């Protein structure tokens, strides 16, 4: 029915909101992610497959970014992309520790499979949608239209992943119950943070491109967070 | 004649590389599944049957999918971009890993999980109305030939088939993509 249009309309309005002012959104997300992580710090045979898995990972990244690159977009975008997923992942675990969870598994080994599951397409799709939007009469309304045009595919893909992982949880085995939970939460976090952060940084990059500086703060914050994540991973699975 | 030789030997080298990748992969996964009982020497077990079978089956699968597509009809057009292929490989290892590092109360859970999983995979990385057919055919075949080479109730009868099928899909994908290369 007309639902999709309504979605787009309000979603498009949210775009007009997302870029009306970028900073508050950032500070908000940074504060929330940190306050979700807070608890995490205060509370040969077995090798080769793990390392090669990490290899597969790195190369997957390099590929989906080489393919991701588009005109008037800096390399650091992929860095932000990395940061996104990483931060989202963290928001999951530290939040799971809030309600009561038995951390039986090692995050160090799993993190790759998570990454692979939530993936990186759900941001390149929209970057392609928006950059295709002309480069004339708007810098903000540009992303507005670019976003309004992919809402339906976004939500459909999300609903499919939900169905998948719900089916997963419905397998009475515990390890996979736990994993499914981690993934669903990382998924919702990807949704929210992707919007709130990636939309705004794309807006400001397109502004600094057309008019011609948030990628610096995004990059630095994300590098600190990535160091913290490497640390949190290296000490639990060794 | 040199130009025709260029095409033929491009096909050749493609199958060769696929062969070597399949060797590597079987090696690794076998190393994985045996972690329950000279590290280089410890890895090099089962020196006779597996490296040839897995490698050659992989290479033939790869060579085969594109050529039947071409000599039948339209090629593929989907997420089949390098990225999705790497994704497939990683998921393949993950699923082969679940086979060993976990214990279930029964067999039905195992088999059903694995079937539904390979199903989801397929729908995710190739929605061909055809791929299913050849995947299941080769699964059938490898399963029965293994069942015969043992004339000379456990995982022996459960994960072999689904993993054969998944490996087939993955290899065929890699082949069609390396063909779309050229
Ligand atoms: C890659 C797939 C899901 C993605 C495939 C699909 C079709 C749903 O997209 C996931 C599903 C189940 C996951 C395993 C669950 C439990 C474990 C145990 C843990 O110790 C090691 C990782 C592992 C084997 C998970 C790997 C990723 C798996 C296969």
């Amino acid at each position: 029915e007309r639902l999709r249009e309504k979605i787009s309309r309000a979603f498009y309005n949210h775009g007009l909101l997302c870029a009306s002012y970028p900073i508050p959104i950032i500070l908000f997300t940074g504060f929330c992610i940190l306050a979700c992580c807070y608890p995490l710090l205060k509370l040969v045979a077995e090798l080769i497959p793990l390392v090669t898995t990490y290899i597969i990972l790195f190369a997957y990244i390099y590929f989906s970014t080489r393919k991701i690159d588009m005109v008037k977009s800096k390399w650091g975008l992929a860095l932000a992309a990395v940061v996104t997923v990483l931060s989202s992942l963290l928001m999951s675990v530290g939040l799971c520790t809030l309600f009561g969870l038995t951390p039986t598994l090692n995050g160090g080994e799993i993190f790759p499979y998570l990454v692979v599951v939530i993936g990186l397409e759900n941001v390149l799709v929209l970057t392609k949608s928006v950059v295709s939007t002309p480069v004339d009469l708007e810098v903000k309304l540009r992303i507005a239209q670019g976003l309004s045009s992919e809402s339906w595919s976004i939500m459909k893909n999300m609903a499919t992943e939900l169905g998948i992982i719900l089916i997963g949880y419905f397998t009475l085995v515990p390890a996979i119950q736990e994993f499914c939970l981690f993934a669903v939460v990382g998924l919702v976090s990807d949704f929210f943070l992707q919007m709130l952060f990636f939309t705004t940084v794309l807006s400001i990059d397109i502004r600094r491109m057309e008019l011609a500086r948030l990628a610096q703060r995004l990059i630095m914050a994300g590098t600190v967070v990535w160091i913290g994540i490497l640390v949190y991973t290296d000490p639990a699975g060794l | 004649i040199s130009s025709v030789t260029s095409q033929s030997v491009n096909l050749m080298i493609r199958g060769v590389v696929l062969f070597f990748i399949g060797v590597f992969l079987a090696l690794v996964l076998n190393l994985l599944q045996i972690q329950r009982n000279d590290v280089i020497a410890s890895i090099f077990s089962s020196a006779w049957w597996v490296p040839p079978c897995c490698g050659t089956a992989s290479a033939v699968i790869g060579l085969l999918y594109p050529s039947i597509d071409r000599h039948l009809g339209e090629p593929h057009k989907f997420k089949r971009e390098w990225s999705s292929v790497m994704r497939c490989v990683a998921v393949f290892v993950g699923i082969n890993h679940a086979s060993a590092k976990v214990d279930f109360d029964n067999n039905i859970q195992l088999s059903l999980t694995l079937a539904a999983l390979s199903i989801g995979l397929w729908w995710t990385f190739d929605r061909s109305r055809s791929g299913f057919g050849l995947g299941v055919g080769i699964a059938f075949l490898a399963t029965v030939v293994t069942q015969l080479l043992v004339y000379n109730f456990l995982y022996v009868r459960s994960w072999l088939p689904c993993i054969f099928f998944a490996g087939g899909i993955t290899m065929g994908n890699i082949g069609r993509q390396l063909a779309m290369y050229e």
